[PDB]
């Protein structure tokens, strides 16, 4: 009852849940030692957090910070320190413990001694193209970031297949407007403008015959995020599989 | 009742050229907490005994086949390359696969590592991991 501590846990796509305690001196202790320390006429205390660390399990492992930290102290403030834990597949939450120790430092050299640890599940509150019909998979095998210049460059795609016929499918840029508030139309505008003719495939209307190359040139600058207009038409039943994938910068 | 003690310690289609992975991805290594390993893998190098038993496969096949280094082993596609280490993990060396020269017989692979912290005994407990790979005929004479 001195500070209030809390811990934010964000599950970033990296393969690594990043989680972040936070640590802020309460109000209501504020104005209690506060109208104390006035009395002896304090305005601004001394709370000095000098051990802080974070243990990891039943074995107790100190996992670090994401930068350095010294041994402060402040008064009425508020401080986030971020650790970086492993992201789990399987159905095990994590339960980590923390530890800090507030040396609540009274006027005159004459110290209090203070201590905390509290433990608890580091839970969380609750990308690879996959068709709708079969077994056929998309992913691209390069780096979906990529920086590039406006010249000629090369991205690489690769299937995963029922072998039961591995061929059958072709695939295609369709570089027209597709045919859409005056704002919010042209802001639509201005997005079906520039995918369909901001990069331009340089071997359209392609049939296939687990890899595929497939190479482009890029017009127009800007960040392509899930570059959408190329298009995999599956021959059979004739439908179509959208390749929402891959992000090219263009300087 | 007799008790003891309790002590406490993927891939794609490849033509015929070398691929150099460095591979960082979830490797266990299920020591305690924060495993440092205190001697590192930089490369591990496979595919060199493989070629080390496809040569003495065509010896071998040089004269009748009598079973000398040919007797039911299928240890080709295996590519047992053991990684031996010294006494929350750290990211494996180099890979360099290197296929220059290895047969179309095998299409998959495996590894084993030897997970190591002694304490003035003998070596411990020991990891494998798999690797699926296919090949890519890019030439024939």
């Amino acid at each position: 009852l001195l500070n209030m501590r809390l811990r934010n846990i964000s599950l970033k796509s990296e393969h690594c849940i990043l989680s972040s305690l936070d640590f802020q001196t309460s109000k209501a202790s504020e104005q209690l030692t506060k109208k104390f320390i006035y009395p002896q006429e304090h305005n601004s205390f001394l709370k000095l957090n000098f051990q802080e660390i974070s243990y990891k399990l039943i074995d107790g492992t100190s996992q670090i910070e994401l930068d350095p930290i010294c041994p402060l102290k402040v008064p009425l403030t508020a401080f986030s320190y971020d650790s970086i834990s492993a992201t789990f597949k399987l159905v095990l939450l994590p339960k980590s413990t923390q530890p800090h120790r507030v040396k609540i430092t009274l006027a005159y050299e004459l110290e209090l001694h203070p201590n905390l640890k509290l433990p608890v599940r580091t839970s969380w509150e609750t990308s690879l193209v996959n068709s709708k019909l079969s077994n056929v998979k998309f992913k691209f095998i390069n780096s979906n970031i990529k920086v590039i210049k406006g010249e000629k460059f090369t991205m690489r795609l690769q299937i995963i297949n029922s072998s039961s016929s591995p061929l059958d499918l072709v695939v295609y840029y369709n570089n027209t407007i597709n045919p859409i508030t005056l704002e919010n139309q042209y802001q639509l505008h201005n997005k079906y403008r520039k995918i369909a003719e901001g990069i331009i495939l340089l071997s359209n209307d392609y049939k296939i015959p687990y890899f595929a190359d497939l190479r482009f040139i890029g017009i127009m600058s800007g960040y392509y995020g899930t570059l959408s207009g190329l298009k995999v038409l599956d021959l059979n039943t004739n439908e179509l599989i959208e390749v929402g994938n891959g992000a090219s910068v263009l300087i | 009742s007799n008790p003891v003690e309790e002590e406490a310690e993927k891939m794609t289609r490849n033509s015929w050229m070398m691929l150099d992975g460095t591979k960082t991805d979830f490797h266990i290594t299920v020591r305690n907490k924060s495993l440092s390993c205190a001697i590192n893998h930089i490369k591990i190098i496979p595919m060199n005994n493989i070629e080390q038993m496809l040569k003495p496969d065509y010896w071998k096949k040089m004269p009748p086949d009598d079973l000398y280094i040919m007797e039911k082993q299928l240890d080709w596609l295996s590519k047992s390359c053991v990684r031996i280490i010294k006494l929350i993990t750290f990211d494996l060396e180099l890979d360099n696969t290197a296929v220059p020269f290895n047969f179309t017989g095998f299409d998959l692979l495996i590894e084993y590592g030897m997970s190591a912290t002694d304490e003035s005994c003998i070596y411990l407990k020991k990891l494998s991991i798999p690797y699926e790979v296919t090949l890519r005929r890019t030439i024939e004479v």
